[PDB]
């Protein structure tokens, strides 16, 4: 059953993810404005879009219970290499499969695969991209489990150059074994059926999506015109 | 070090 201490996790994963996720999208305005039509016209709105919302996957991780008990190389090495993905898991709440979109409140704002192609990625990331959003929402998460695989996801203790595995992987199996428990307990069947066996496939998928967007941005950032309509954030987390 | 924008956000 699930425990004091395991409810206690899901209400400040909960309450963290309401203090770090905006479904008002009110802050969009401020990005540099998106031009869709050859030239990659979406990387300038969008590289602000990815900048922002690494700012908020920072704020959230910081308040994932044990967290801040790993020295600030281990927070950095676990939010280098878990900020895209969980980028991909948190952009599921706007993702939609009516038109396999992702709509954050307006037109302007409303994003679909000729938007992905149009900031220099091809369709190797973008069609396992929306494979992993449709089956996403396929499992019809609830929002204590969708927080919970978002938390997993950044204290994951086989990240390369994390120091000590041993409190990462501590501090993950008291996440894992609350997000097992919240599935037994207050997930009814049948949308509990491997429910916790698909969640890990979609951290695995996760890890094929993070090594494709990688290397294309590896590509797309070597060109320094490319780079320019970066951010300063994003060149430091994703890399030079 | 490397990272200063990273660690100035993580407080
Ligand atoms: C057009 C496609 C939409 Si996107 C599909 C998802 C993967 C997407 C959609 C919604 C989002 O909203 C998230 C909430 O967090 C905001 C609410 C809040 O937090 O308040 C976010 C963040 C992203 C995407 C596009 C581009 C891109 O990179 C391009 C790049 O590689 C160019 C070199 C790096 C700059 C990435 C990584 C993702």
């Amino acid at each position: 059953k699930l425990s004091e201490e395991q409810q206690h996790i899901i209400a400040i994963l909960l309450d963290a993810h309401h203090k770090t996720y905006d479904p008002t999208y009110a802050d969009f305005r401020d990005f540099r404005p998106p031009v869709r039509m050859s030239p990659l016209s979406m990387l300038p709105h969008l590289a602000d879009l990815v900048s922002y919302s690494i700012q908020k996957v920072i704020g959230f991780a910081k308040m994932i219970p044990g967290f801040r008990d790993l020295t600030s190389d281990d927070q950095i090495v676990l939010l280098k290499s878990s900020a895209i993905e969980v980028i991909m898991l948190r952009s599921n709440q706007s993702f939609t499969m009516d038109d396999m979109s992702w709509d954050c409140g307006s037109q302007d704002y409303k994003y679909d695969v000729t938007d992905v192609s149009k900031a220099g990625h091809t369709l190797e990331l973008i069609e396992p991209l929306i494979k992993f959003q449709v089956g996403l929402k396929k499992l019809n998460l609830h929002e204590e489990e969708h927080v919970l695989l978002m938390a997993i996801c950044i204290v994951s203790p086989d990240r390369p150059g994390v120091q000590d595995a041993k409190l990462v992987e501590a501090i993950q199996d008291r996440l894992s074994n609350t997000l097992q428990t919240y599935i037994r307990c207050r997930h009814p069947p049948p949308g509990s059926h491997q429910l916790y066996a698909k969640m890990i496939q979609k951290l695995a998928d996760l890890r094929s999506l993070n090594e494709e967007h990688s290397k294309q941005y590896r590509s797309l950032s070597f060109q320094p015109e490319n780079s320019m309509k970066l951010t300063p954030l994003v060149l430091e987390v994703f890399g030079n | 070090k490397n990272h200063p924008m990273l660690m100035n956000l993580l407080k």
